[PDB]
This record gives C-alpha cells, structure tokens and sequence, in this order.
C-alpha cells in the first residue's frame, strides 16, 4: 500500500539548519510532483515548497524564500528539505504530500505521516468565517469558504479542493477541483460552487468523519490553505 | 495558462524526451523479414548468422543492429499481413516456392524494397552460402547498405 | 583616377563599355531568376508539404537565391546610370549589406548541402544523416546568423561616396591593403572549394567502388553533382582569377597611374555578374531534378 | 449421397433469398434523395497536428468524452494524447511492436491494443501508482487480431485473423460466447450504439451480422468481390457501411437485409483502410491508401470534400461521440484532427 | 463427418437467417432522411460552426 514515511526533527535552536526525508516506498516516484505543507500548532495547513517531475520547476512559500530549500532523489525514492536560519515561527509538523498533474488527474491524494520540528524558544487569499459547527449525526451540515478572487479559468475548472484531517491523523483529499470525488470516499460527501462561493455538503454524519476541513487553491503559487474548520458530534 | 496544465505540460514535455531517447536508440536497428520454403535451411542460416506470433532473431555485426523476423511460425496468408511489413529494408530468402518469388516479385506495397536470396542447397541480390558466415554476413550487410544508400538518395532528392 | 577613401589610396574608375554588357545580362538574369524562384518557392511552400533535412537546406538555398535575385533589379538600375547610385545613403548600405550577405549565404547552404550528400553517401551510418528538424533549424539559424556576423562589417563600415560629379556605392574597390573583406572574399571562395572538391570526389569515388554505377538513376546523381561542382568552379572562377590579378599589379608597383589597373578592372565586375548566374542555375539541376 | 443434396438444398435457399431480396428493390436511394438539398463544396482544415511517433499508425480512438484518443503505430508505444491541448497523458511501451490495432474503454478506465501477437492486453489507466500497468492478457485466439472493442469496463469482442469473434470476461479471462460462421480473416468491428449488435468484415467479401447474447449470425450480407477493409455503423443503429479493396463504399441495412447505395469513382483505383460515418449519418468520410482521403456524403454519393494534408495514406479515422471533429491517423507517424 | 457436420451446420444459417422481417427501399431511404433531418443542426461537419463555440483554434 501507498506510503510516504519521513523523518528528522525534534529540537532545533534558533538559527540552525536540519534535513527532513521524506521517503516513497516501493512506488513511482519520477513521476509524481512533491509537495511540503507545514501545520503550525493548533493551526491551519500552510504550503511551503513543491519540486517538479525532473526538478524542472521548484517554488517556494514567499514567506520561507532564500531559508529553505527543497530537493529529490529519484533513485533512492527520497525528498529533502533543507532550513536555514530557522526562525522561532518556524516550529510546526511537516507533511509530504505527492501530486501528479495530468488531465483527469487528482492532485495531493496521498499525504505523509508528518514529522514534529520544534524551535527553542499579493495572492489569493481564502477565508472561513465559521470555525466551530456541533451537529449531532444524521443530519446533512454545509461548509462555506470564499475565495478573494474567482477560482475559475478560461479552461472552465476551477481549481479549489477540499481535504478532511480527522484528529490525530493526517488530511486527506475527497474533493478536487470543486466538484469531483477522491478515489476511496464514501459518495455522500459533494461540492458545489461558482466562482467564489464554495460549498461542502455531508448527505449525513458518521462517526469516523469527525474533524476539521480545509480548503485550499490552487490557480497559482503560493497556494493559501484556509482556517479550517471544525464540526463535532 | 494555470499551475496545473503548466505541470501537465511539463510532463508531457518529459514524455516526448523519452519518446525521442528511445527512437535515437531504436533508429539504428534495422529489421529483416525472413521468408521461404520453411525446409530448406532457413532455420540453420539462421543459427548460422546467430553466432504464437512470428520468431524475432537480434544481433550485432559492426556498429549496427539487426533485426530477423521469421514468418515461418505462422502458416496464415501471406498476402493479408503483409501490409504490416510493407516498410522493410530488405526480405532474406533462403532456398510452391516457384509461386511464392512470382508472388512476392510484384507486390504492389513491396515495389521498393529489395530482396536478398540466398542459395544453400527493385534490385535483387544472389549470393552462394559458404562454410564460413562471415562473408555471407558481409554480402547481407553490404545489400542492407546499398538499400540505405537508396533510401537516403531518394530523400535527398538526388535519386 | 586617384582617390582617397578613408586615409586609403584607392584607384576607382568610371568608364564605358560599363553600361553595354552588365546591363542586358543583369537584365535576363533578373527576368529568368524571378521566374525560376518563384516556381521553386511555390512548389516548396505552398504545392508541398513534406520538410525533410535535406530539403530545410535547399529551402535556405532558395530563399537566398530569391532576396539576391530581388536585390539584382536595383543593380540593373545603378549599372544603367553609369556608376551613379540615385537612390540614397541607408538603401546603399542596405544593398551592400544584403548582396554580400546572400552571396555568402548561397555559398555556404551549397557547401552544406554538398556535406550532407558527403554523409549520406560515403557514411551512410552516421548520426547527421538522420538529425531531427529541431537540430536542422538550429544549423540554419547558426548558419545565418554567422552570415550576418561576417557581413555586419559591411553594413556599418561606410556610406555613398561622392567622386567627380556623381557617387559610387560600392564595395568592391581596389586599395593599397588587404583589409578583411578581401580575405575574406578569397576564403568565401576557396574553404568551400576545398570542401566541395573533396565532398564530390569521394562521393564519385565511393559510389564507382562499391559497384552502384550500374544503375539508372545513380548515373544521372553522378553527372549532377558533377555539373553542381564544374558550376559551382565556373561561376566563381573568374572573380576571384581577377581579384587574384589584381593583387598582384597592386603589389607589384602599385599606387601607380592606374590606368593599368582599368584593362583588367572592366574584366572584374562583367565576371562579378557572372555570379549571378549561379543563382539562376541553381533551380535548373538542385531543385528541378526529381524524375 | 449426402453432400449433393444439401448443396443444391444451400443453392436454393440462397435464390430464394436473393429473389426475396429484389422483391423490395422497386426503388433506389438515389432518386429518393434527389429532391433534397446537397450540403455543397465543404472545407475540413487540419487543426492540430499531433507528432511524436516515429513510425506507421495503425490505429487509434477516441474517448468517450471526445478529448482523449490513443493511437499506436509499428514502434511499440501507445500514446494517450490530449486532443484539444495536443500534449501528452501518457505513453504505454508494449511487449511487442507488431500491434494492429487499439481500443478505448467506455468509461475511459481501460485502455485495450492488440496485434501479430495474438494478445488483446487490457491497461489499467486509473491505478494507485502512475504508471499504466497491464491487467490482462486475453489468450485463445489461433491467429493475429485486428480489432478488439470495449462493450463496457468489463466486457471486450475481439476479431482475431483465425475466422473467428469471440467476447471475453475480464476477470476470468475466457471467452463466454464464439462468434464462428466467417470463412476468411477478420478485418473490423463496429459495436452498435446500443452495443447490442455488431458486423465484421471478413476476408470472403461478405459481412455478418450477431448477436452479442446468443451467439448466431442474424444475418448476412454480400455484394463485394474483395475481402472487406472497413466497418462503421450508422449513428441511428440500422446500417453500416463496407470499405473493401475495389475502390467502393457500400452502404447496407439491417432491416432491409440488402444493399442499399454505392459510392464509386472511376479516378480511385486504390482500396479502402478505414471508413468512419459522421455524428448525424450524412457524411461517410472513406480513407484511401491512394495517399488522401476525401469525404462522401451518405445519401447522393457526392464527393463533396477531399482531406489531402496527409504524406502517406491514411490507415485509420475516426470521429468523435459529439461529431466536432476527425482525426486520420497516417503512415507518416502523423495524427490530424480535421475540423 | 466433417462435409456431413460442415453442410448440416450450413442448412441450419441459410435455413433460421433467411430473410425473416423486411421492409421497402423507400421505407429505409425515409428513414435515413428522417434520422438526417432530424439532427443536420447537431452535426458540426454539417454546418461549420464559429470559432467561438469550437474548441479547437490556434
Ligand atoms: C549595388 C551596387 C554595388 C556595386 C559594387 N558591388 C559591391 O560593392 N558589392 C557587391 O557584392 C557587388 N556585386 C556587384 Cl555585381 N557589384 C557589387
């Protein structure tokens, strides 16, 4: 089964430099592109880097540009992420994430276990004003974020997704580009919307799927994830 | 263009590299359709040479690499898979055989492609087998040669 | 007679016999390669859709033939007046710039052509018989852009020249010196010989050794690349004979009344339109020969 | 003293079934569609250029959502391309490099390409992983096959050269029903648009008719003397057309059971590769190895177009489920969308 | 047996296929027509369509 195993981290002083590999074990790996999404503490998702198939094209966050630097070894399945000047806001868990780009292709479908750092011690914005919705189960609940400009493009998609991080657990993708379903959820999770309004709707509420959904675009780097939003039973 | 058919590109761009490594390396290959009686030799000039679906022979002679498709695997019609090997450098024959050159000399897809004939027991070339193969891999490499002459000053514009 | 041009002892010369000969064959040379270009550019263009390597180069070759062939009419037009250029100072530049230019450009897409058939024949298993188009139009960019390195010289080294009563717009002068554009006229001449001459020898050499000359249509290849090479040596023979004669009046004594230098200067620019005749020939035997 | 008697029972019934035949044949199509206005001179320009392969295509599909189509040729690999855009999908290299033919599955999940090797294999494009992997090798078949067609995600019909049709199940990989009643080799299907019913153009000039659930040749249809080259099937799901090697298409009916029209031209001496109808039933577009094709049109045999963009003959067309555009895959290792 | 089966199993086609249902030349050729008609404006061959609707352009 799909992996993606990392490591490195743990305590850094201020100013250091560490190196997090993260590992694909026994599949392709020349072909996905990479990506690292870094979780603050009790706080959102918030994308940092992104190397390319063949290392053609790498981006960085504009907040982390010039400090870090990230880099793949294909032959031995590995990625690398090397810090430098490590700030004290810099203290967060590290995901891997593998997207591969191709029409019909669903991007950000696997994620990484995520390995802790600790440190001694424009673009498109997107927003969810709601932050917690009790619901008890059975009932269809809607989540809302709007975008700062209108996600949509001349192809005709528009480019928003939605991922589902259960608690103790890593996120996982179930709507991609607005409107379609990832490979292994269940059918009663849907999404809709035009432009800038975004909508996610639940047909009824179980207990496994309890916790906190974000969304992220995806137009153009960097790519703003949003506060995300919890429901509980 | 968004970030998503940017990488789509990318990709793709990846995939025609690809693509064109293995054509230059393939390029260099040339492929020989083997056909004849069936019982006549063809399977000892074949291991001769060497030191379901149709018999693929390979082999290095000198900075080129040949490929020998046998047919006699198959005993369908000849004339109805034939539009697939239309586009050969040369036939190797090894001698209804009668019926099979006069069938062969005039096809209509095949009024190009030279035929090489071997005596063991369009230009056509003969040549006598002898014990040592080496001058009957010579003769074959020769002809495949004066056939890429052919194409290459056809190309041109010169033939 | 004597002139000065820039702190340079030049013996220009405005004669007759100029305005008898060079404009009726600029003339027939200017209405029969219009033709010529034309069909070949049509049947390349538009009537045809197949780009091979080999026909990128002649494509190359023809669109040079064709702008020299368009650059030839306002030659007529200066010879015609008897050496007086009544059109301006950028157009003379321009002209000079563009005539050298194609000139160049037509000798070097010849060798290269005459290269590729090299490698097709004698080395029929190399890698630059078989390029891809990308690597193609790269070598004809490269190829051009070279062509306007050596020539950018040209383009900004003077302007129209006032002598007598009229003005000279020209190139070609004879001066106590041997600046850059003569040598380099000599080389434009004689590399693309030597290669030529060694591309057609072995391409004879190895055709009539691996026992090819009894076919048909391989005999009527021979004779044309045959009379590609003794055009080639025709067309450009004399020019440069001249150039080479002249070089040696110059060394030898020199700088003197001159009037020596007009019995062979007249010889000169006649055989220079004999250049031209290439251009028009080539869409003869190069494109015009597919049975 | 049995072999006499059930031939001359086979004769008769084959004169009783022709004389059947001309008792409907009062008419012809050509003075019913005499009256009705002709389309006129039409223009199909070359849209896109899809290059990439280095050798002879042999085949190619669309998907059913009319974008994808992918196309295999002499050196072994299966391009997935992306019409519209002209960029790659992907690029499956086969075992062998002798394949006759591709497929595209309805859903676009699978991905079917058969050839000299006997072997329909089955692709899995949407897996984990991204690369395609084969998911099965479809054995049984004596002879070459020439094409195999996707019913749904779990349901193929092959046509090998061995004079017979068989329809497999993917995860057993056996075939459940035969389709043995041709003579010659097997050169082309066409799945009705209900995928119900399906004709093969045999090497005996003759087309038959089956069915997918029994098993028996509904019906026959002959008026070629050449083997059949080409099958494609009316958009509305009661006729076909036959592309042979004499140089003529020849539109049947089901229901009528008999020719119905012929599309010749003295100026063609050359056979049919392919021959693809149109969205609406009104353009038979034919494509000639005489080194272009030309567009017909399906009711006044008027040769209202021609498609002569192409280096080398043409050897498979196609249109799309919406009708927008053609594509014609050549020996010049050159896809044309023509639109 | 294998003339015996060969010429049994022949019977049995030329014998059920027959002609079974059948229709006029003028019915079918109605029928055609008819199916034409009917979508000749969803036929984008048929009728060129703008460049705007179309996607593929330059
Ligand atoms: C356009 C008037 C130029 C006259 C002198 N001249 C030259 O300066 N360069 C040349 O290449 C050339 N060819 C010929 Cl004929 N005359 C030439």
């Amino acid at each position: 089964d799909v992996q993606l195993v990392e490591s490195g981290g743990g305590l850094v002083q201020p100013g250091g430099s560490r190196k997090l590999s993260c590992s694909a074990s026994g599949f392709a790996f020349s072909s996905f592109g990479m990506h690292w999404v870094r979780q603050a503490p009790e706080k959102g998702l918030e994308w940092v880097a992104y190397i390319s198939s063949g290392s053609g094209t790498i981006y960085y966050a504009d907040t982390v540009k010039g400090r870090f630097t990230i880099s793949r070894d294909d032959p031995k399945n590995t990625l690398f992420l090397q810090m430098t000047s490590l700030r004290s806001e810099d203290t967060a868990m590290y995901y891997c994430v593998r997207s591969i780009y191709y029409y019909g292709s669903s991007p950000f479908d696997f994620w990484g276990q995520g390995t802790t750092l600790t440190v001694s011690s424009s673009d498109i914005v997107m927003t969810q004003a709601t932050s917690s919705v009790p619901v008890t189960p059975g009932e269809s609940v809607s989540i809302s974020c709007r975008s700062s400009k209108s996600l949509l493009h001349s192809n005709g998609n528009t480019y928003l997704y939605w991922f589902l991080q259960r608690p103790g657990q890593s996120p996982q993708l179930l709507i991609y580009r607005m409107s379609n379903l990832a490979s292994g959820v269940p059918d009663r999770f849907s999404g809709s919307g035009s432009g800038t309004a975004f909508t996610l709707t639940i047909s009824r509420l179980e207990a496994e799927d309890v916790g906190v959904y974000y969304c992220m675009q995806h137009l153009e780097y960097p790519l703003t994830f949003g506060a995300g939003t919890k429901l509980e039973l | 263009l968004s970030a998503e058919d940017k990488a789509a590109v990318e990709r793709s761009k990846m995939i025609d590299r690809n693509l064109r490594e293995d054509g230059e390396k393939a390029a260099r290959e040339v492929k020989l359709l083997l056909l004849g009686a069936g019982e006549s030799g063809k399977s000892t000039i074949v291991k001769q040479m060497k030191i379901t679906g149709i018999v693929e022979t390979h082999f290095t002679f000198k900075d080129l690499h040949f490929k020998m498709f046998d047919v006699g695997g198959q005993r369908s019609e000849r004339k109805k898979w034939i539009h697939c090997f239309e586009g050969v450098t040369a036939i190797i024959f090894c001698v209804e055989s009668m019926k099979l050159f006069d069938s062969i000399c005039n096809n209509k897809w095949f009024t190009d492609t030279s035929i090489i004939l071997f005596l063991n027991k369009k230009e056509i070339y003969t040549h006598f087998t002898c014990a040592t193969d080496t001058k009957n891999v010579q003769f074959v490499f020769d002809a495949v040669t004066d056939v890429i002459i052919k194409n290459n000053l056809k190309d041109c514009g010169l033939f | 007679h004597f002139l000065e041009i820039d702190k340079k002892n030049c013996c220009v010369f405005r004669d007759d016999f100029i305005v008898k000969v060079l404009p009726p064959v600029l003339g027939l040379e200017f209405i029969f390669g219009l033709l010529g270009n034309g069909l070949a550019l049509w049947i390349f263009c538009f009537h045809l859709k197949s780009w091979k390597s080999s026909r990128i180069f002649l494509f190359n070759l023809a669109v040079a033939d064709f702008l020299l062939i368009i650059c030839l009419p306002f030659l007529m037009d200066n010879y015609v007046r008897r050496w007086d250029w009544k059109f301006g100072d950028i157009p003379c530049r321009l002209m000079l710039f563009m005539l050298a230019m194609n000139r160049q450009g037509s000798i070097i897409f010849l060798t290269v052509v005459a290269v590729d058939r090299y490698f097709r024949v004698v080395h029929p298993h190399h890698a630059l018989n078989k390029i891809s188009n990308r690597t193609a139009a790269i070598i004809s960019c490269l190829l051009w852009g070279i062509t306007i390195g050596l020539t950018v010289h040209l383009l900004k080294k003077k302007m129209p020249i006032q002598n007598g009563g009229a003005n000279l717009c020209s190139s070609f002068s004879i001066c106590h010196t041997f600046q850059w554009h003569e040598a380099m006229f000599l080389l434009e001449f004689f590399l693309p010989l030597g290669i030529i001459l060694f591309c057609s020898a072995r391409i004879i050499w190895s055709l009539r050794q691996r026992q090819m000359d009894r076919h048909a249509k391989i005999k009527r290849a021979i004779t044309f690349i045959m009379v590609v090479a003794i055009v080639f040596v025709i067309c450009f023979l004399p020019s440069v004979v001249v150039r080479i004669r002249i070089f040696w009046l110059l060394h030898t004594s020199g700088t003197q009344n001159c009037e020596v230098y007009r019995s062979v200067d007249l010889a000169f620019f006649i055989t220079l339109s004999f250049t031209y005749m290439n251009s028009m020939l080539d869409p003869v035997v190069y494109y015009f020969s597919s049975p | 003293s049995e072999l006499d008697q059930l031939r001359q029972e086979a004769e008769q019934l084959k004169n009783q079934i022709r004389d059947a035949r001309k008792a409907c044949a009062d008419a012809t199509l050509s003075q019913i569609t005499n009256n009705i206005d002709p389309v006129g001179r039409i223009q199909m320009r070359t849209r896109r250029t899809l290059r990439g392969h280095l050798a002879k295509i042999y085949a190619m599909h669309w998907g059913t959502d009319s974008r994808l189509l992918v196309s295999a040729s002499q050196d072994g690999k299966l391009i997935i391309w992306d019409s519209y855009t002209t960029n790659k999908v992907h690029a499956i290299p086969l075992r062998s490099s002798w394949v006759m033919t591709c497929a595209y599955a309805p859903s676009g999940n699978y991905v079917a390409c058969g050839g000299l090797d006997n072997i329909c294999s089955i692709y899995n494009l949407k897996t984990r992983e991204g690369n395609v992997r084969v998911s099965r090798e479809l054995a049984g078949h004596t002879g070459y096959l020439s094409c195999c067609r996707f019913l749904d995600d779990n349901q193929i019909v092959t046509s090998s050269g061995d004079t017979t049709c068989a329809l497999w199940d993917i995860e057993t990989g056996q075939q459940t029903t035969t389709f043995t009643g041709h003579t010659g080799d097997v050169m082309s299907l066409s799945l009705a648009p209900d995928t119900r019913l399906f004709v093969s153009g045999a090497c005996d000039a003759s087309a038959k008719l089956w069915d997918v659930r029994e098993g028996m040749c509904r019906q026959t249809f002959t008026g070629h003397e050449s083997d059949i080259n080409a099958i494609c099937f009316f958009p509305n799901g009661n006729a076909f057309a036959t592309g042979s090697d004499d140089a003529t298409c020849r539109l049947f009916d089901l229901r009528a059971d008999q020719e119905l029209m012929t599309y010749s031209h003295d100026n063609i001496i050359c056979g049919i590769t392919s021959v693809s109808f149109s969205k609406s039933g009104r353009l038979l577009l034919a494509g000639y190895d005489d080194f272009n094709c030309n567009v017909w049109d399906a009711l006044k045999a008027d040769r209202a177009g021609v498609l002569a963009g192409h280096d080398n003959r043409v050897s498979c067309l196609g249109v799309t489920d919406d009708g927008m555009a053609v594509a014609t895959g050549s020996w010049d290792s050159f896809l044309k969308i023509w639109n | 047996t294998a003339s015996i089966a060969q010429a049994r199993k022949l019977v049995e086609q030329l014998k059920m296929e027959a002609n079974i249902d059948r229709i006029k030349v003028s019915k079918a050729a109605a029928d055609l027509m008819a199916y034409c008609e009917a979508h000749a404006k969803e036929d984008p061959l048929l009728t060129p369509v703008p460049a705007s609707e179309n996607p593929f352009r330059e």
